[PDB]
């Protein structure tokens, strides 16, 4: 009879909807599909974003990121596959992970949860990939769990938390930054010709650390290049920002003239050209909703410390480009920060930066996203958003804090054989 | 990172959505017997 | 606001003349899976897309469990080979179950 | 009633179509010219399967 | 130490290369469908065999 | 007397380059046969050269 | 494989090599103290 060997080249529908939701600040996947080697992709997606109904009208608006990534299974497999490939037919199946029993776990990889609790290991491995490369501060440890299961809530049911836009103490210096650097000498001779080879050693380690914390940045100093493969990386394909804006409703009965509502809703679009898929894997698609980080406690630096010196003051440029960097605490920028936290600022930074001023009667008022209080706990805990920060600020729903609904035009090129074809033995 | 640094805020108003698929037809997917509308 | 128009038509013998209406949804669910994810492990025939294995196979046989979080496993019905990669389900997330409006079938 | 609009577990392939076929053979021999009609006979039933009713 | 120059006794085919495939049948029938699918996984092995190793 | 030529190449990562030689003959031997002249006696498969049997 | 493929047969006869090294100068390399022929 008929045996088939091969297929022609046509385009493929492949289009779906999107009803989605989340919170501030968490990085939640949008969309998802597979693609074979040799093929092309496309995709334009068109949507509304909203967030929850206001409590008293719009005053700041939101930033909004979609993001489109490319993950071969060869960096989630690795050895595993190959050897799956060049079998062929008859090889052993790959292996898969655990997850929580529950509907709503699992949420933050796009996807409902499997009545038997199991879900392919590329999906979840793919995710922290992204997060470790991308997302977190280069300081930070990487996250490694293996599970699904072994997350909490929060980031199960919601992304992981990301960092706020940068800021005087939301960007500072990383924390082993050193502020000083010994030579040893004899007791009454020193060497100077090893005195220039000590400055020489600090160079590169002060390179390593405000610069070249990854791998791909060494080779980057030199002037050459390192492919994502080399690093096992993912592949930026797609970037979209926007800002988010609406209007107001007012109320018209005799308690609430005089009251006014804001209502939040945009029109999007994120558009990837045509992109070669050179191996199998998957295209994934994730969102982020930020607010900018402004507290209603922040001082400024030369109001807040307490004699003013010449160094402070003077602005000498002699100066601030020869000095180490200077150490402060929580209580230089903040009414009620703690003494006993630490942080790493460059000299004369109080002269290149200026902080936003919220009036004192603006304290503990519904609305209004502000953080109301300093932040507290380590460094790596400020940093990152904490969502319940804006929990007065909307209306209590079932939807979280932001929701969306959009249409995905995806087209991909493939060569497979049509419905017909599969169906029909002859 | 590599390429993208795009926008896409659009003016206008959310309209519904309409239709689940669509933007480029290719083959036939399902084959019921006949026609049934 | 709509427009029904019947250009002339010559009616050859005695009769009726019907005239019908019919609203529908698009069929979307609150818990469908798509179906890579939903089957356990993946093995060649299912992940490699390989032209001379799907334009020569038999139609496969699957059941409502591989597409729906609580389907019933005893409930089978056939697709042919490689239609997971010419379909896309549409994703409600789980903060939409059991919402009033939105017309979904919650089961 | 009437129908969903077409998809995966809306519109499947009617609940009558064969996954094989058997063709009787002898115990240590087969006639390679009957197989070969076997196959005209498989045809003209899948067409009024999927789309000859 | 390289490789001869390609010939018939320096270039053979593998040694690994298959002269016959059995497939199970039963007693006294076979199943046309499953002899069809047979046929797709042997192009596959060979295949692997002759250029993709 | 020959020439080995390498164009400009742009060096990504650190490594080395190598260069490497390989001396041939032909594989000619006094033993050699046609299979046709060898094997014994011939048969339709062997001569005719049929294309559908090939 | 990749890039090459070339041909590199040239007629004449093979010259005895002259000097070791030197195909394009860049910048010095060896201090003594002065000339030193």
């Amino acid at each position: 009879s008929n045996v088939q060997t091969g297929a022609e080249r046509m385009p493929h529908d492949l289009s779906h909807l999107g009803f989605l939701a989340g919170q501030i600040g968490r990085l939640i996947t949008i969309s998802t599909t597979p693609v074979i080697a040799g093929d092309s992709f496309e995709m334009d997606a068109v949507g509304a974003l909203r967030l929850s109904p206001l409590r008293r009208g719009l005053a700041i608006d939101s930033t909004v990121d979609i993001f489109t990534f490319y993950v071969p299974h060869r960096h989630v497999y690795g050895e595993q596959w190959i050897k799956f490939m060049k079998d062929g037919v008859n090889a052993a199946p790959l292996p898969t992970v655990n997850t929580t029993g529950y509907i709503d776990h699992a949420a933050f990889l796009g996807t409902i949860n499997p009545d038997t609790n199991k879900i392919p290991k590329h999906l979840f491995q793919g995710y922290l990939n992204i997060y470790n490369n991308y997302f977190k501060a280069p300081w930070m440890p990487d996250r490694t769990e293996a599970n699904p299961n072994q997350l909490n809530e929060d980031d199960a049911r919601y992304g992981f938390r990301c960092c706020h836009l940068k800021n005087i103490w939301t960007a500072p210096l990383p924390p082993e930054t050193e502020l000083s650097r010994q030579m040893t000498t004899s007791t009454t001779s020193i060497d100077i010709m090893g005195l220039q080879a000590a400055y020489a050693n600090l160079h590169t380690d002060q390179e390593r650390d405000y610069f070249m914390q990854r791998y791909r940045d060494v080779i980057s100093s030199f002037g050459g290049k390192t492919s994502y493969d080399a690093d096992n990386r993912p592949l930026l394909v797609m970037r979209s920002n926007f800002w988010a804006s609406g209007y107001d409703v007012d109320g018209t009965d005799q308690t609430s003239l005089g009251q006014f509502s804001g209502r939040v809703q945009q029109t999007y679009k994120h558009s990837v050209p045509r992109f070669f898929v050179p191996e199998h894997g998957t295209m994934f698609t994730l969102a982020l909703v930020r607010f900018p980080p402004t507290a209603t406690k922040e001082i400024q630096y030369l109001n807040a410390k307490g004699a003013l010196t010449y160094t402070d003051i003077a602005g000498d440029p002699a100066l601030y480009g020869n000095l180490p960097p200077r150490e402060i605490s929580m209580k230089d920028v903040f009414r009620s920060g703690d003494a006993s936290k630490k942080f790493k600022i460059a000299e004369g930074q109080w002269y290149r930066y200026a902080p936003s001023y919220v009036s004192p009667a603006y304290h503990l008022l519904e609305g209004f996203p502000f953080i109301q209080e300093p932040p507290s706990g380590d460094l790596q805990e400020r940093v990152l958003i904490r969502h319940h920060d804006y929990d007065q600020c909307f209306q209590s729903v079932q939807l979280l804090q932001w929701n969306s609904q959009v249409k995905f035009n995806v087209t991909v090129y493939r060569n497979l054989p049509t419905t017909r074809d599969s169906i029909m033995t002859s | 990172s590599k390429g993208k640094k795009r926008s896409g805020a659009r003016p206008g108003r959310p309209q519904p959505l309409r239709g689940t698929k669509g933007k480029r037809k290719g083959a036939r997917l399902w084959y019921v017997g006949g026609q049934q509308f």
